[PDB]
């Protein structure tokens, strides 16, 4: 239809004709290649939607009313706002309770886009009550009592009532929500699964605290397990959440080592997939960051040649994230740690990258190379790395760094010639 | 130091995945 010919059936005096004006806006609004949001927006159809999902009786303008909305919120930021202007959170909190359980659907899904928008709306919809409802759909014993696409809608709500920064979420609703995100977290559903994991990802990303709360539920193995599945839109999530607790407390750190998550990273420091081996790669870098006891824990797992694999050869923001891990492992690792990195291979790969012209990668690897020579002070190795680096042509790339124009470059590589190469 | 996603973040986007934020309905 026009937009003139729904304004005319909404605004008939005929139940009927406002039906069937309404089912012609949901599929305007659904319809693939641009649908015209702004000009149902200014034909001022949103406070007519926001009614109809008040009519219990007509249950079928509900539904349709319900399906129009969600599109809308479903759109720009300011498309979002004008639904929330219209009244729409209390009417659709109002339908979560509707025994038709495609319309309380429709409500979990709008909700959901109006949650999903910004950090503010979130915070409105959990004002106005919505959890308390949310949670009471999931409170039976057997979760496979529920549709699939119902229980994934439910899912996939609270996800973004997790998500979001400047301010997190409430602590209070967080609390109220993860029992229920623990169950989802073991469903034997994949997207459920997947968006399990995205809620425990966006709760671990803050404070330790944060992290805390989430690790105190005993959620880690399960998160090791799903770091293990087929689906990449699981093991995606999944690595996150356990990439967001290792940057905590050493402790959080051990209970993602303990639960035996380091097995997978052979094949996740491997993985074809660009965005899993750099976060993989990133990951180690904050265990690496973490205590003599976690560090051996790498090398006795056998990750020591993988992450000289990734610094060798991976694209280049992920040789960076190597590169990061490997000067946290030099600046906490013990002695003999440290001169395994040189047994493993490590300098040649280190002095290739220091062929970038990027200021801040060279002062990493300028700091990883200090690092491992004062190691081989200690045991009387400097010679043999002094051979090694000339060798490979990293002499020939450091001494030049000495005419480098930023003093922190110029001057470590300054350093590194006096002491190691005269 | 540990470094947090927010980091990560800053060096790596665009196109760090994340969840979907909004779903049209088909």
């Amino acid at each position: 239809w026009s937009v003139e010919d729904i304004v005319k059936g909404i605004n008939s005096n005929n139940l009927e004709s406002q039906l069937q004006a309404t089912q012609a806006a949901r599929k305007l609004l659904s319809r693939e290649k641009q649908p015209p949001i702004d000009n149902i927006i200014r034909a001022g159809l949103i406070p007519k939607f926001v009614s109809f999902l008040g009519k219990t009786d007509c249950s079928p303008i509900q539904f349709e009313s319900a399906w129009a909305l969600t599109n809308i919120a479903s759109g720009t930021s300011e498309q979002t706002k004008a639904v929330v202007d219209g009244g729409a959170i209390p009417a659709f909190i109002s339908l979560l309770a509707s025994p038709h359980a495609h319309i309380s659907e429709q409500a979990v899904w709008a909700l959901g886009n109006i949650a999903g928008d910004g950090s503010a709306f979130r915070d409105l919809v959990i004002k106005h009550g919505a959890i308390d409802p949310l949670l009471a759909l999931l409170a039976v014993p057997d979760l496979s009592t529920l549709a699939c696409g119902y229980l994934r809608n439910l899912t996939w709500t609270l996800s973004n009532l997790c998500r979001n920064k400047n301010p997190a979420p409430p602590l209070d609703a967080v609390e109220q929500i993860l029992p229920t995100l623990v169950r989802l977290l073991h469903h034997n559903d994949p997207e459920v699964l997947a968006d399990s994991c995205w809620a425990i990802s966006y709760l671990t990303d803050g404070p330790n605290e944060r992290i805390e709360m989430v690790v105190k539920k005993g959620v880690v193995p399960q998160l090791v397990k799903l770091l293990g599945a087929t689906e990449l839109p699981i093991v995606t999530p999944a690595l996150r959440a356990i990439g967001n607790i290792v940057t905590g407390t050493d402790e959080q750190t051990q209970k993602v080592i303990d639960a035996g998550a380091l097995a997978v990273f052979p094949s996740l420091l491997t993985n074809p997939k660009t965005n899993i081996q750099k976060e993989a790669t990133w990951t180690m870098s904050n265990i690496t960051a973490g205590r003599q006891d976690q560090i051996q824990q790498v090398v006795n797992h056998g990750l020591v040649p993988f992450l000289v694999g990734v610094l060798s050869k991976a694209d280049f923001k992920t040789q960076k994230e190597a590169a990061w891990a490997i000067t946290n492992y030099t600046s906490g690792g013990t002695v003999e740690q440290i001169v395994y990195l040189v047994h493993c291979g490590i300098i040649e790969p280190l002095m290739n990258l220091l062929s970038a012209k990027d200021t801040k990668i060279i002062q990493v690897i300028l700091d990883a190379i200090s690092n491992i020579f004062q190691a081989a002070e200690k045991l009387g190795e400097t010679e043999k790395l002094s051979i090694m680096i000339e060798e490979c042509g990293g002499l020939d790339k450091i001494e030049a760094l000495q005419r480098h124009e930023n003093e922190s470059v110029y001057k470590a590589s300054l350093n590194l010639i006096e002491k190691y190469f005269s | 130091a540990k470094k947090k996603l927010r980091e990560y973040q800053q060096r790596n986007d665009p196109g760090v995945p994340t969840g979907a934020k909004k779903k049209k309905k088909i």
